[PDB]
RNA sequence: UAAUUUUUUAAAUAUACUUAUUUAAUCUAUAAUUAGAAUAUAUUGAAUCUAUUCUGUAUAUUCUUUUAUAGGGGUUAUAGGC
């Protein structure tokens, strides 16, 4: 129903009867890096396996940080 | 399964080296030491 | 070969159960390594 | 988890359980002056006797 | 907080390379097993290492059957008093008298 | 000074605890009721019985160890893990527990005091009849 | 095919109103994230020199703090009087 009459000459209508914008930001900020770090590391641990020296190992990591910190420098440039 | 076995080899070797230090020093505490008896015990207690 | 189980003797705490003031010696959900071994699965993988 | 919040009548009736008169007395015991009562029970007796 | 986020990340990163998603060496691993399988030294390795770490216990806990859950040790003395049998009332009569005489 | 009490103070004393029942630990003070609960538990606890047997000994070993350093002119100092392990219960995970239709509504201002009585019906209003 | 208004009698109920009395400040559940302090342990990094120190992160504890999710309910936290 839509309308019901209470009494004589009293009609009233009755009353007793996936956001995208978050879907984007949750992908950009949270989901990408967690998917990336699992990739960006496993591509490196394999590369550290064949090597047996401890000099190269600790320099690739420290080079990976520089190349990953620039990613944040761009974000703060934005609003 | 094989990774979790490497997860032992680190620890068993860690626990072995730490112990084999104490064993060496009790052979030294038998000789090189003022207070030989306690060093034999202190180095046990830290192993506990 | 009944040298496998592990007990606490919750009635007479200290007299029967030694070193009970040290946690690593005494767990809340203790293991039975013999079961862990004698599972046929665990024997296969190591041979694998 | 029965309510400690008690109404009046329970607090009133809880008192009368402990106090009680006696026909020769018509005075209450459980209030604390039970000693003074036992004078009068004797005094009424010692006079007549 | 730009200078703060930079620092927190670099240490998060360093912690993950310490994790081992893979094998390190095989000759060591195989030689490690043959030595211990030779005489049955494996059980000691499992018991001791399982005690001062849970992560190895969690992996091996599944292979085990017939688990037991005792109380926690600190809450054990309290657990025994609450479960006092009728026989233990014999003690509690004495232990009630020993203090009353004091008081 | 004797504490006089009133007619009303008799309801709780006897109705709560009957004279027919015996007397027990619950009838005592709490500060005494706790000591019993300590006297019945410490006999079983491993920590207290261990720490208290050995308390004097810790007080001496720290002196003998210290006098060496005064004899070997080095300042006194403490080593690591000289003591036993004892449970740090904070680091350990213990249980927290062992185990029709009406409405009446009011509203207020400086001095006024309104009382409302809602009933089902047409849109219809009254105030003080 | 009704029952307006007013007065009176008898009883129950709780909601104004009256009295006494208790409490009253900044919250939870979780998560991420920020700001920072206290300890204890572990620990990367830093020594142009008090590295028996400083900093950072984690763990537990001790209070504090942003945002989110959901849901939970506000003043008295003030203003006079004596
Ligand atoms: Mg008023
Ligand atoms: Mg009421
Ligand atoms: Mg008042």
């Amino acid at each position: 129903e839509k309308f019901r009459v209470l009494a004589k000459k009293t009609t009233i209508p009755n009353r007793r009867l996936m956001p995208p914008i978050e879907q984007f930001r949750t992908y950009t900020k949270q989901i990408l890096p967690q998917m990336e770090q699992s990739i960006e590391i496993s591509m490196l641990q394999k590369q550290f396996q064949e090597i047996k020296s401890e000099e190269l190992k600790q320099d690739l990591i420290r080079a990976y940080t520089r190349r990953r910190i620039k990613d944040l420098a761009n974000q703060f440039s934005k609003l | 399964f094989a990774k979790n076995l490497d997860y032992l080899r680190e620890k068993h070797e860690e626990r072995s080296k730490i112990i084999n230090q104490y064993l060496h020093r009790m052979r030294a505490a038998s000789i090189n030491s003022n207070i030989p008896l306690k060093e034999i015990l202190r180095q046990f207690i830290s192993s506990t | 070969k009944n040298d496998d189980q592990f007990n606490i003797d919750t009635e007479n705490i200290i007299d029967n159960n030694p070193s009970i003031h040290k946690p690593l010696y005494y767990m809340r959900s203790p293991l039975d390594a013999k079961q862990i071994v004698e599972n046929p699965e665990f024997q296969k993988f190591l041979k694998a | 988890k029965g309510r400690q919040y008690k109404k009046q009548k329970e607090e009133v009736q809880a008192i009368a359980e402990n106090v009680f008169l006696d026909e020769e007395t018509k005075l209450p015991y459980g209030i604390g002056l039970d000693d003074y009562i036992e004078l009068i029970k004797e005094e009424s007796i010692t006079t007549k006797t | 907080s730009r200078s703060g986020t930079i620092v927190k990340t670099m240490q998060k990163i360093s912690d993950k390379f310490k994790v081992k998603q893979t094998v390190a060496d095989k000759q060591k691993l195989q030689s490690f097993l043959t030595e211990q399988t030779r005489d049955g030294s494996i059980k000691e390795t499992i018991d001791v290492t399982a005690k001062y770490d849970a992560e190895f216990k969690t992996f091996i806990k599944d292979y085990q059957a017939k688990h037991k859950q005792y109380p926690h040790i600190l809450d054990l003395s309290h657990y025994s008093r609450e479960n006092s049998t009728l026989s233990k009332s014999n003690q509690l009569r004495q232990e009630e008298i020993d203090m009353i005489e004091e008081f | 000074h004797p504490k006089e009490l009133d007619i009303v103070d008799y309801g709780s004393s006897n109705s709560k605890e009957q004279e027919n029942r015996k007397r027990g630990e619950r009838d005592l003070s709490k500060d005494n009721q706790i000591e019993i609960e300590l006297y019945r538990r410490i006999k079983t606890d491993p920590f207290f019985r261990h720490y208290i047997q050995n308390e004097i000994k810790y007080f001496t070993e720290r002196i003998e160890d210290g006098v060496l350093d005064i004899a070997q002119v080095i300042v006194p100092a403490d080593r690591k893990n000289d003591t036993p392990f004892y449970y740090d219960p904070t680091l350990e995970d213990i249980p927290l527990d062992l185990i029709g239709i009406k409405v009446f509504a009011s509203g207020k201002r400086k001095t006024s005091s309104c009382l409302v009585v809602i009933k089902e019906g047409t849109g219809k209003v009254f105030v003080n009849n």
